[PDB]
Parts: C-alpha cells; structure tokens; sequence
C-alpha cells in the first residue's frame, strides 16, 4: 500500500509501503522524518487563526 | 528445520538461531516474513506479533498477551518437527504480584521478582561460548556475578574497544559491532554464582533453602532492608555483606531486635499501652510476607521473630503500669503472628481466648499463641 | 461508486487515548466516558472519578 | 489420668470420673452437673449428661459457654487452656464442597458423613495393652488395623447384643458380657489415621490427611451411586486400584463424553453451554478444599486435559469445541481465585464478553458468558504461581 499527501502550503509526502508502522516503535529513516514535517503543519493548523 | 535446542537458553537466543539457520540474513527480514505469514490464517494473532527482537518477550505485553501467546503457538506448529513447546523458554507475569507484595516473573517453577532483571547491557562467559555458542538464562539475574564454571571470575559488561556489550540491541552473538570476537580472550563470588542451581553443601547459615523461590524471597528482603542504595548502584555489594548477615545471625538478628525495642522504650514518651507494636517494631512483621512461603520450616525469618517476641514478653509479665507486651496489635497482625485468618482471631475473641482493649495486646497474642496453638 | 463514511474515516483518525491505567496497549476512540466497543464496558466509567 | 495422644474427649472424661470413684450414674450426674453449676450456672446450663451429647459438632449456638465448663475442668485438674480443646470436634469454617457440614479436628478435617456415629468397634490386641477407647475408631472409612496381625476390629455383636461405649459406659466389658479378649487390602485403607507411605506412585498414595479424606468422597458420589448398603468397608476398599492408572484412564473418561455429546448436537457450538457437553465436572472440583493446583490434584489434572483440548483445535470459520460458554463461577474454578476478582478482571479489560444482555439489568454469576479458548490462554499468561 502506498499513501501519498499533498497540502495547501506547497508540500508533498510520500510513504512507499504503510504496512509496517506501529503505534509504539521507532519508525525507519526518512519516514520518521516526515512525520515530523508533518507534525509541525498540523500543529500550525490547530493553534492559530487564519 | 530445526537446531538444537537447549534446556537452559533464552527464548530470545533461540529465535535468532532459529532465522540463521534458515538462511535468513538479519532478524528484521525473518521476523517481517513472519508477520506476514500469519494474515493467511489469523488476522488478531498477526497484529501480535512485533518486528523487533527486543520486545519479542510475553512480560512485556499488558493486555495483549493473551494473542502473543496464541501468536507463539502457532510458529511451533508452521515449523516442521515440533515436539517441543517454546513456551518453556519465557517469562509470564507470575501470580504472586496480587497485593503489590511485589512485582514478579514466572519461569518454569520458579518465581523471580522483577527487580532482579538486567535491563541495559548483558554480560557474557568465553570459555562457555566457544563450547556452544547460545546464550544462557541465567545471565538475565542480577544475582549471577562471576560463572559457576571455568574459574569465572570478574564477567565483564564491556569486551573491548569502546563499547559495552547487548546481544539484543545489536542482534549478534559471537560478534560486537566494532569486530572483537567474543569468544577470544574474589574466590568467594561462587557463594552467589550457585544461585544458578542452589546445589549448597551443608552448612551453619540461614542460607541453606533448598527452594529456589524462596532463595531469591530471602535476598530481596536484604536489599530492601539493608543494602537500601540511597548511596549507590549494588553491581555485587550482596556477596560481601549478604553471606555474613545470615551467618552471624543467632545473634545478630536478636541484636537487632533487642536494641531496637530497648531504644524504643528510651523514646517512649507517651504512655506505653497506648502505643502500636508497629510504633516500636517498624513493620518488620508485614516484612515477613515478602517470603514465598508460609510453613515455618522456610520461612525463617518470622520464625527468629517469634522466638525473640516470645522471650521479650516473658521476661515482662502483668503489672499495675504500662510495660513491654502492652503494645497493641490488629486482628490482621496477630493472625500472622498466630498463623492463622482474621475470621478465625474473630473467632478466638468471639469464643473467649483472648480480650478487646479498646485492638490485643501483644502480651495477649504471644500467651495465646504458647498456650494454644502448638 | 463504492464508499466509506465520513464519520467512519473520521473514528480511525482520532483513536489516540491512551493515557488511562498506565498501560498503554492500543489506543480507544475519544469519549467521554472512556468506552471499549469490542469488550463491551467502560475505561473511564463515571464511578472511577476518571 | 494423663490424656493419650490418639484419645478421644469422652474417653478421657470417661476415665477421669471412674479414676476418682464417681462410677454411677447418680454421681456421674453429681460430681460432673452439680459441681459446674456451683461454679456457675452457665457451665451447667450449657451441659447435657448424656455422653453423646457432650462433644461440640453435636451442639448448637451456645458453644462457648460449653467451652467455659471445659475451662473449669482445666483449671481443676491443674491443666493448660488448650489441652482439651487440642481434642474436641468443631464446625469447620470450610464448608468441602456444595455447602455440606464438615467437622474440624486439631486440623484435620473429616466430612459429617464419615462420622461412624453408631456401634464403635474395638480391637482387643490394643486394649488389653492400655484401655481407653481411642480415635480413628469413630471414622467410617476404616476397618481393621494396622499391626497386630491386622484382620478385622471386632465389630459391634460381641455376644447376642449389640455394643458400643456411649449408651454403656465401660471399657472391657459391656452390658451382659465379658472382659473382651476374644483379604488383604484394608491395612492400607486403614491409613486415615495417618499416612506414612513411600514409594507413593499413584495419586492418592500422597499428602496431608484432609485431601487423602476428599479424595475418597470424590470417588464415592460419582462410582458408587449404588443406594447405602453400608457396605462400608467394601464399597471404599476398591477406590486405591482404582487410582492406580488415573494419570491415563482419567482422560479417557473425558474424551468419551465429548464424543457421545457431539453427535446429540442441536445448535452451533458457539451457543453452547460449557455445561452440556461436560455434565458439571468442573463443579465437583470444589469438594477437596484446596483452592491451589499442586496439592488438589483432580483438578491439576482436568485442566492439564482443557489445555490439550482447545490446542488441538484452532479457530476457523465454522465454530468447533473450545468455543463453549463459561459462566461467571467457573471461571473462577479454573482460575484458581473467588468470583469478585473475576468482576474486577473483566472491567479492566482482560478479557471479553461474548453475550449482550438487555439494558437495566445484570449478568448473574450463573448465566453461562466466556468462550473456554479465551480462559484457557489467560490463565497460561498471567496466572502461573510457584504453587
């Protein structure tokens, strides 16, 4: 399975093959990576106004 | 497709030669082949399965252990010629936690408690090694400085070069990181190194149980009352200072106990009936419920403390004031003392054996106790 | 076309509480009452003060 | 008179009244009655004269001023508060299974049935060496002896009329008679007295006394169903061969039921009661008063065969046996711990619940709710003792 994100800032992320992340462990490089791009475009989006 | 397996290895060894010996290079690959496996037959037993080697073990799974083992199950029956249970090779929450006595694992007979297990890095014997080279349980326990066989002394944590050693972490077994081969290159430590099978000669010491649950009940009662590691980490302080408290202890136990309560009686501000036994004696009766056992002839602590209570209640009998053996005690702590339940001291009070002093005296429970229940 | 609901997308999304008993396990759906569909009871059950 | 290590309360009393002449009835009433009442009136109140009587199982709520005339003679004959009461029968506080009465001795407890209370027989070899009449006569499982060349303990028609020592009051010789000085399986059922053996290989061939005792009622409801003939030396007798084979034939006995059930089936397994197919053998695991599995060896031995059972089958999409309904008590059983701790193991999530029930209403603890596979692998995980 391969998921694919687009946003409306300009990013794009890519994770080749979902079928290996857990809830709890440490993720492989450049996936890990991601996730915290990921997270500060969503932790922006829930904190402040227009 | 099979190795050898052995009595007295880690689960977690076994499963790193078993991926070996199939031509498998590193844990990862076998373990996600695996997983996958297993979402041909059993979708929840699949999602309990993990992929890296260092949470493989069932004591680490809180709710969904239950599936884990299910999970283990099944890889016994997938691999060809399988007479024999991996479930052997574990560690199990043990039963014996209820109460919060104490945290403790299970395995195969014995229960450990859980502080005595090695977390971050892992010693290993050479001259074990080069014979056949898996890794032995026993050098999962604290206790186990230095190897019972092949001299064994000084087990270091760090073989050299620049880095400790963790098989599990690393995934390897004959070799570190950096390339050493593992395999290449006082006296009195042994005391603690035949915990490995207990197998003692005859001797004066407490120490002398032949029930390895209990051997182990008897330590942590002594890291937990003196080696108290406010000061420091104990890599092997119990092989100096365990071995001769329980040697020296016809005495030293009274001294103890002799001088706690006559230390007490200089502190005794208040009135003295009014006073809790736990007030002089500090809770060392609860303490005797760390033992796995109950019958008398192991748990020898509680029997030292009778002994001591006995004569220091009858060296003060009955009179017009206050005095030792005037201390109160609950239903809860004289049936322990006693041997006994709760509903059965209400049933002692009940039928008349022994008086309310609002809850016994420990003049009470000690008379009662010499005079009827021999 | 074949479908999945909004609100069913949305109930993966947000199952991330895992802050009760000190046993982390999975994760349940947020709810005010902490509840478990697939055991049948209740996490946080009003008789717990949680 | 000193007490005897092995003797009975009324034995003792028996010989202490006759010991200081008071060997008629009169002064038997008098010097025992009499004397308590002057004391206090409760030592009195509390104390029938008929010997039978005077021994507590055989009491109702008033013990304890039952004990306080008991008091009164350990003060008298310069005893210790216990050295009676060291002797006495009691109400146990375990109930032995299906609430029955059991009666407690100095830790040894014997089910009310196995109280031989009517013509108590004697063994003359051992009489005429000391006379008192001594324990572990008094209990039904046991005819014979050991020592004394065995054979039988002569029984109650010593002469056209029948014996015992409770309605008649002598030792050696009773009523119209004389002084009384008058196959090879029983001087091992005779070990109820104690037990004493090596070489233990059968089940029942080990342990403390209680569970030697639970092991033969077990025995008795389930393969002696014959209505009472008291038969009671031979109906027992035949129990330890019976044992002999157990590790293998108790298997047996369970597999043949799971087959003759199956083929009466009527609905889907999955909605099954555990009980249907199994006939409450769980239940009877209860009648041995042990709650741990390494001394209640019946019960170490029906789990050992559930756990084969549920491995053997795996799940699949048809149901299959392993998939039957436990209810609340039973699981407590198997899991070796009281019902409330199965509640509150069930609300933290351990485990599943397989019906829903209907809104404003409770499961009662018989409403059959758990599938055995979901027990069974619970137990194996987070169960285990050093026990």
């Amino acid at each position: 399975t391969k998921i694919e994100i687009k946003t409306s800032l300009g990013s794009t992320y890519h994770i080749p093959d979902a079928r290996r992340l857990s809830w709890s462990g440490d993720w492989p490089e450049l996936e890990q990576k991601q996730l915290e791009q990921l997270t500060s475009e969503m932790a922006k989006a829930l904190s402040q106004p227009d | 497709v099979r190795p050898e397996p052995f009595a007295d290895e880690a689960l977690e060894s076994y499963f790193l030669r078993l991926s070996q010996e199939n031509g498998f290079e590193r844990y990862r690959i076998f373990s996600g082949s695996v997983q996958d496996w297993l979402h041909t037959t059993d979708h929840a037993a699949a999602g309990a399965f993990p992929l890296e080697l260092s949470r493989l073990n069932i004591f680490h799974a809180s709710r969904s252990s239950g599936l884990r083992v299910r999970a283990l199950q099944l890889v016994d029956r997938l691999t060809d010629g399988a007479p024999f249970r991996l479930l052997q090779l574990a560690l199990c929450h043990s039963a014996i936690s209820f109460g919060n006595h104490y945290k403790a694992v299970h395995r195969s007979g014995v229960d450990i408690p859980l502080s005595f297990i090695r977390v971050h890095q892992i010693p290993c014997c050479p001259d074990c090694l080069r014979e056949s080279a898996y890794v032995r349980q026993c050098w999962h326990f604290k206790p186990y400085v230095g190897c019972h066989r092949h001299g064994g002394r000084l087990i270091y944590s760090c073989p050299a070069c620049g880095e400790s050693l963790n098989y599990l972490a690393s995934e390897s077994i004959n070799h570190c990181q950096c390339g050493f081969d593992l395999r290449t290159a006082p006296d009195e430590i042994q005391l603690s190194a035949l915990a490995y099978g207990c197998s003692f000669e005859s001797s004066n010491p407490l120490l002398a149980i032949g029930s390895l649950s209990a051997r182990f009940g008897a330590l942590y009662w002594y890291q937990q009352r003196y080696l108290s590691d406010h000061e420091a980490v104990r890599d092997d302080r119990a092989l100096t200072k365990a071995i001769g408290h329980f040697t020296a202890w016809p005495d030293a136990f009274w001294r103890e106990l002799q001088q706690m309560v006559d230390d007490a009686l200089v502190r005794q501000t208040k009135p003295l009936n009014h006073t809790d036994f736990v007030d002089v004696f500090g809770s060392v009766v609860a303490d005797c419920r760390q033992i796995p056992m109950r019958n008398t002839g192991q748990n020898f602590i509680l029997k030292n403390l009778i002994g001591f209570l006995t004569d220091l209640v009858a060296r003060h009998p009955q009179c017009r004031v206050a005095n030792v053996g005037d201390l109160l005690l609950s239903a809860v702590d004289a049936a322990t003392l006693l041997s006994t339940s709760v509903e059965q001291v209400r049933r002692l009070h009940h039928e008349g054996f022994l008086p309310l002093s609002i809850v016994f005296h420990l003049r009470h429970v000690v008379e009662l106790r010499q005079a009827r229940m021999q | 076309a074949a479908c999945i609901n909004p609100q069913k997308i949305g109930a993966a999304l947000q199952k991330i509480d895992d802050w009760w008993a000190n046993d982390a396990d999975l994760p349940l759906r947020v709810h005010e009452y902490g509840a478990n569909h697939e055991a049948l009871t209740a996490l946080r059950h009003p008789a717990t003060g949680q």
